[PDB]
RNA sequence: CCGAUAACGAACGAGACUCUGGCAUGCUAACUAGUUACGCGACCCCCGAGCGGUCGGCGUCCCCCAACUUCUUAGAGGGACAAGUGGCGUUCAGCCACCCGAGAUUGAGCAAUAACAGGUCUGUGAUGCCCUUAGAUGUCCGGGGCUGCACGCGCGCUACACUGACUGGCUCAGCGUGUGCCUACCCUACGCCGGCAGGCGCGGGUAACCCGUUGAACCCCAUUCGUGAUGGGGAUCGGGGAUUGCAAUUAUUCCCCAUGAACGAGGAAUUCCCAGUAAGUGCGGGUCAUAAGCUUGCGUUGAUUAAGUCCCUGCCCUUUGUACACACCGCC
């Protein structure tokens, strides 16, 4: 248990995938590469667990729209 | 009182012989690395030695 | 080798020395804004920088005051004769120095200012100095037995984790 | 010459010694001097456990001081001489250097 | 016939223990710090040393020539990083000299007897706390 | 073929009750040369269920306080256990042992917090592992308790717990206290 | 060889003032004897040349007597200097081995004369007090109530 | 249940019930034998061995803390 | 078929050598040996008359597994546990002079001799010695 | 966190963070770490093995006289994200299992708004007021005391035994310390004397250079003992011998020989704990001239049970009542 994700890696997440919906696709180390440059995470263990509610939220996307 | 008495007691080792290298207090002395300060005094001034709380 | 200490031994005592000239130095530039001591080590010499608010002041008519800590340095720790070199710098942006709006809050309640005043100038100065935010606390007895605490903050204040330590500055 | 220097870098801080060390490398290559790798010593953890509290009451807690020492030992091998060759140090506030020749 | 530059050296650990098989080219051989894999003490658990050899075949063992030198841990640490060390060192070898359809059709046996032979225990130790005498045992403490 | 101490087939063993079957590890998947493998059986919930069971029998044997890291002791404990058991009833010793875990294991048990009339409230019936569980506890404890204070050592006083509850003769201390658990769950039925 | 018992076996014997077990070993026997002990009775043993493997109520008596007179003069027989217990003897000064109601009487005797010039260990003895300097505080209480 | 007080040396009475019924059962072991014919043990090991020596009896194990042996096989 | 000592149990090699030793009998033995006790945390002296011969096979034996190795070291290896009465247990060394003595008398066998450093290795008469006793126990294990 | 939704957007704390552990036969490297290969030896070999085996034997940065970083060290980069599959779920937040994987919850540190007349003035050249200040409550010196014992309690250590004790042999660690401003006091190798405690010379080490390949204990393998307050236990006490110190008595500590007390698993009650964990088991640091049954760490061996609940004990949130608000230690 204890894997609930928080504000910090969500907000992030929402934001560019909205704002890099185009470059980014459902490919876990190919979202965890291009967030690398399209934003200064300083954190790598942040990094790749945004980068996994960002792969989660874009294959929710393909199916159906979210409040996103 | 006079020259043969007043610091005759051999003080080359125990407790007594040893004092804080700041507050010239007897007890807690940590005399690991030569520092030679007290138990209170090390942790006041821990920061500025080098010491710091990892885990 | 067998004259030259052990490099864990000569370690705590260079943070020995650190610590006492930085207590020495409170003690005695604590009117001029004393802010703090930076010490670069050489083999051959040693420099020592005090970072203060009144660089003016530190040093005195002539540099009289600054040569006077020079020597009074060289006779404490045993620095043979012209081998250290003491120097003063202004500090940069004093209103985000800790220190040094710690020991003007002292001055302030030391010449009878109500610490509310005081400590609203202090909060005042430091944010328009620019700081993300600050936070003070006067805690003591004023003119009655029980001690009371008095807290003014503003702005943002992280407390917890690894950040806090090259985040915040405290005195 | 023939002459053999070990120079060693004592410090606190990684990254301040990292870069002490590998400008030392850098400039003797462009001076093509023979430079033995950079030898990492095992850090030196200084370990003081200590009360918290000042009195004696409490819930003894204790807290762990830890001071870390990182030594990198650097050797050049030139057939000529060395000293003449390298005069500056470069140093920064913290590392200390100290001289070796290959004899010692 | 005789060609040279044939070994792998592969090390196996477990519990601070940590042994190093170096598995060269030549005829069967195991020895550890000098001596045979019998009479390697405890007796108990030899059997453990052996698994390797008496699950994968002494045909397959033939080959190659293992010396293996482990200078960690305890006794049964010792005993298991040594089969690690063992168990692994001619999987890397068939890999490195031979095709890896041996390799798998070896590993597979050994994986399914036991993980443990090829994947190091990942599991070391915990750090003790000041309010006891372990990692999480506390001292007793009394109200009255 | 897998031979546990060089010797003792695996492949001869049955478990008689399918109630029992898929917790007992005597198979050929879980049969292994020797008791004794630092597998992290405690590393979740129904992990010791794949564990084998002459390990966890050797795992249990150290109790008691004095002796409680000392595997290898306890290896060779059941070791001489199983020969000697071997050489006295003419089976084989996993059969011995399979027989005395499920003549062991109480089927049914009691457990309430109420105002309780003899022992405990309310009957219940165990779950396998339960059973398991408690059967080696059982034998074990009553193989320590047996080989306390006497010149019997350990290795024969565990054979004979074993002996005993293979078959059920009313002197095995397992089956003792199986007998007096299910009464009691019986009187508080 | 773990034949039959012996004729001229004792279960139990009568050495000095004390009778011993025989049914134990010779060794760990003649420890029942006051002033002798495991070292000492493996020592006296080693110089009386007796198998220590047999039991104490198969000894003859010629090798009792002669484990006797070795445990009786141990001087004599190469016992060393620092092995006895009356080593340097505060009384006439000859290095002796006690081994008998003469421990007993000696204890007493070192006891009284401790009371009588009024030592300290004396006076903590006649209290029935520790003597070795150790708190008293909680412990001993079993000897008082 | 009080004392044991089982004895140090053999006996005629007891000698021979080992010379003829101890090779005659499937386990014996030390302990078995002691409280079987009210011996010591010491005597137990001993005269195991010596029997073993003998060759009246065969051992299977050989262990510090536990030596077993077995009657001889029949027929 | 050559046999080196790392090829058999160790525990019968030292035996059979002390055995041998015994049988070769010019080992000095000091006259005290049915005396005193082996290490200062042992209650008792040891059980067998030839001690001296077994702990001058099992210090060869080490000496042949690592060289260098002095009193210090030797009281080291021999040291055990010491119970201390009612005080938790410790660790405790053995004896400096039956360790001395012991190596004295290897020496004077003349298979022992002092390093070029300090301490003492083994001869290459006291390696063929070794080696020798080594493949016939070795040959007693086979059959 | 998701959802409901007069809220929307945030901030502190949680998280994130730093350190530590687990994986990289991938990178940088190393005579203060080494490993392979090769050369001299030393031995078993001779049946002959001969690219035979062992060697912490000596060497190949003795710098011209091999390479390499796997093992070791320590830097930068990677890697793990509920990522993949199936099931459950508003099909959301997430949960369960399995595969591949080193790892699918490694431990700590830091830690909010506040409150506790909580503890410390015996940590301080932190400190208000009071007290004393020359027959001193300053300071020094001598001795004693802090240990003192009809008794009660707390943290503990050792045991009650054969799953053992003794004797011998075999065989394995990791933390970490080590010669001093004052300051007098370091870790110890090697050889010799003694039985031990110890003593005497001769070095090495300011340290990955020496102790040290830390030959630790438990454990393993053999001997004896044999259910007996017994070869378990070593409490109490006698005598002797050493060490430190200026000084050992009220025994500092250590060693040796003697007596051998309760104790045969412990009432009512009660403590701690979920995986390298409990527990067994030793080794360092601190204290230290001498000192560990303490504490702080480290390693070795290594489990049973559980993946739940509010029954007991507490704590928190919501509703509720209030004459309390210095807030129930209240008011009256
Ligand atoms: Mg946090
Ligand atoms: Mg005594």
């Amino acid at each position: 248990m204890g894997r609930v994700r928080t504000k910090t890696v969500k907000k992030a997440a929402r934001v560019i995938i909205e704002k890099y919906y185009t470059r980014l696709g459902n490919d876990f180390h190919t979202n965890k590469r291009v967030c690398e440059e399209i934003a200064i995470i300083p954190s790598k263990k942040l990094r790749n667990k945004i980068a996994g509610y960002v792969t989660h939220l874009m294959k929710r996307i393909q199916r159906g729209p979210v409040r996103g | 009182g006079h020259q043969q008495l007043y610091w005759s007691h051999p003080r080359k080792f125990g407790q007594g012989s040893r004092s804080c290298r700041v507050c010239s207090n007897r007890h807690g002395l940590i005399r690991k690395y030569g520092l030679n300060m007290c138990r209170q005094c090390f942790r006041q001034y821990a920061k500025d030695i080098g010491f710091i709380k990892l885990d | 080798m067998a004259v030259q200490i052990s490099k864990k031994r000569k370690f705590v005592a260079d943070g020995i020395f650190k610590a006492e000239l930085n207590e020495f130095l409170t003690r005695e530039l604590a009117e001029d804004g004393y802010s703090g001591v930076e010490v670069r080590v050489t083999p051959t010499r040693t420099e020592i920088i005090i970072l203060a608010t009144r660089t003016q002041n530190v040093l005195g008519e002539k540099g009289r005051r600054i040569r006077e800590l020079t020597a009074v340095v060289q006779k404490r720790f045993g620095f043979p004769e012209g081998s250290v070199e003491l120097y003063a710098e202004k500090v940069a942006t004093r209103g985000l120095c800790a220190i040094a709006q710690a020991e003007s809050l002292r001055y302030k309640l030391l010449g009878g200012l109500a610490v509310r005043r005081a400590c609203y100038g202090v909060l005042r100065f430091i944010m328009e100095s620019g700081a993300k935010g600050c936070e003070v606390v006067v805690s003591g007895k004023l003119r009655g037995q029980r001690a009371k605490s008095m807290k003014f903050v503003d702005g943002l204040m992280i407390h917890s984790g690894d950040p806090v330590n090259y985040y915040v500055d405290t005195a | 010459a023939i002459h053999r220097i070990r120079i060693t870098l004592t410090s606190r801080n990684v990254k301040s010694l990292e870069k002490v060390c590998a400008d030392l490398i850098r400039g003797a290559k462009e001076k093509n001097l023979k430079v033995k790798g950079p030898v990492r010593m095992p850090t030196k953890t200084l370990r003081i456990t200590t009360r918290k509290t000042p009195c004696g009451e409490g819930s003894k807690t204790w807290d762990r001081f830890q001071m870390r020492i990182h030594k990198r030992l650097i050797d050049l091998h030139s057939p000529s001489e060395i000293v003449k060759q390298i005069t500056s140090i470069s140093i920064e506030p913290g590392v200390e250097v100290e001289v070796t020749i290959a004899d010692a | 016939s005789k060609g040279p530059l044939q070994s792998v050296q592969v090390f196996g650990r477990k519990k601070t223990a940590t042994a190093v098989a170096h598995c060269k080219r030549g005829n069967g051989l195991i020895k550890v710090n000098g001596r045979p894999l019998e009479m390697i003490e405890p007796r108990t658990l030899q059997y453990k040393l052996l698994e390797p050899v008496l699950l994968l075949g002494k045909e397959r063992f033939a080959g190659v020539d293992i010396r293996v030198r482990v200078k960690g841990g305890g006794h049964v640490a010792q005993i298991y990083a040594i089969r690690q060390s063992i168990s692994k060192a001619l999987v890397a070898y068939y890999q490195k000299y031979v095709d890896e359809a041996s390799k798998k059709e070896i590993k597979d046996i050994l994986i399914q007897y036991d993980r443990t032979l090829l994947v190091a225990d990942p599991r070391r130790c915990e750090s003790k706390k000041f309010g006891g005498p372990g990692a999480r045992a506390r001292y007793q403490k009394s109200y009255r | 073929d897998i031979k546990l101490f060089g010797k003792w087939s695996t492949d001869d063993v049955q478990i008689n009750d399918i109630s029992l079957q898929d917790y007992i590890a005597v198979k050929e998947k879980y049969a292994k040369y020797l008791p004794h493998s630092a597998g992290r059986y405690a590393a979740k919930r129904f992990r010791k269920a794949q564990c084998p069971i002459v390990e966890r029998l050797t795992n249990s044997m150290m109790m008691h306080g004095r002796n409680n890291g000392k595997k290898l002791m306890t290896v060779r404990i059941v070791k001489h256990a199983f020969e000697i058991i071997h050489l006295l009833t003419g089976e084989n010793p996993l059969q011995v042992l399979v027989n005395a875990i499920i003549n062991s294991g109480p089927r049914e048990d009691s457990t309430r917090i109420g105002r309780a009339g003899t022992v405990r409230r309310q009957a219940v019936d165990v779950s396998p592992l339960r059973r398991v569980n408690q059967a080696i506890w059982l034998l074990c404890t009553g193989a320590r308790e047996a080989a306390f204070r006497n010149i019997k050592t350990i290795a024969e006083c565990l054979a004979d717990e074993l002996i005993n509850a293979a078959k059920g003769s009313s002197n095995s201390y397992a089956i003792k206290k199986k007998d007096e658990l299910e009464r009691v769950a019986k009187s508080n039925r | 060889m773990s034949l039959v018992i012996p004729e001229k076996f004792q279960h139990i014997l009568r050495v000095l003032n004390t009778n011993i077990d025989g049914r134990r070993k010779i060794a760990f026997a003649i420890t029942a004897i006051k002033g002798v002990g495991r070292r000492y009775a493996h020592v006296v043993l080693r110089k009386a040349d007796i198998d220590l493997t047999k039991r104490a109520g198969e000894l003859t008596e010629d090798e009792v007597e002669r484990v006797i007179t070795i445990m009786q003069n141990p001087r004599q027989y190469k016992i060393p200097d620092w092995f006895l217990n009356r080593q340097k003897d505060v009384k006439d000064g000859k290095y002796s081995q006690v081994l008998a109601n003469g421990l007993d009487n000696k204890l007493r005797e070192d006891l009284e004369r401790l009371k009588k010039i009024r030592a300290h260990r004396g006076l903590r003895h006649f209290w029935g007090l520790r003597v070795r300097g150790q708190h008293t505080k909680t412990t001993g209480r079993r000897g008082r109530t | 249940r009080d004392k044991l007080n089982n004895l140090v040396l053999f006996d005629k009475a007891t000698y021979d019930k080992l010379c003829k019924e101890v090779p005659n059962y499937k386990l014996i072991t030390p302990a078995v034998v002691s409280e079987r014919l009210k011996i010591r043990g010491s005597l137990a090991r001993a005269a195991l061995q010596e029997l073993l020596s003998k060759g009246l009896i065969k051992l299977v194990s050989k262990h510090r803390a536990q030596v077993i042996y077995t009657r001889n096989t029949k027929g | 078929p050559g046999v080196t000592v790392k090829d058999v149990n160790q525990q019968e090699f030292v035996r059979a050598l002390a055995a041998f030793l015994k049988k070769s009998g010019k080992l000095k033995v000091p006259e005290w040996v049915d005396t005193v006790k082996l290490a200062k945390h042992k209650e008792l002296a040891p059980y067998d008359e030839n001690w001296f011969y077994t702990r001058a096979a099992s210090t060869a034996r080490h000496l042949y597994l690592r060289g260098g190795a002095g009193v210090g070291s030797m009281t080291k290896i021999y040291g055990g546990r010491q119970r201390n009465g009612v005080m938790p247990s410790h660790f405790s060394r053995g004896s400096k002079s039956v360790a001395r003595r012991v190596l004295q008398a290897l020496e004077g066998l003349k298979m022992v001799e002092k390093d070029q450093d300090g301490g003492r290795k083994l001869t290459p008469q006291g390696q063929r010695d070794l080696d020798r006793i080594a493949g016939q126990v070795a040959a007693a294990n086979k059959k």
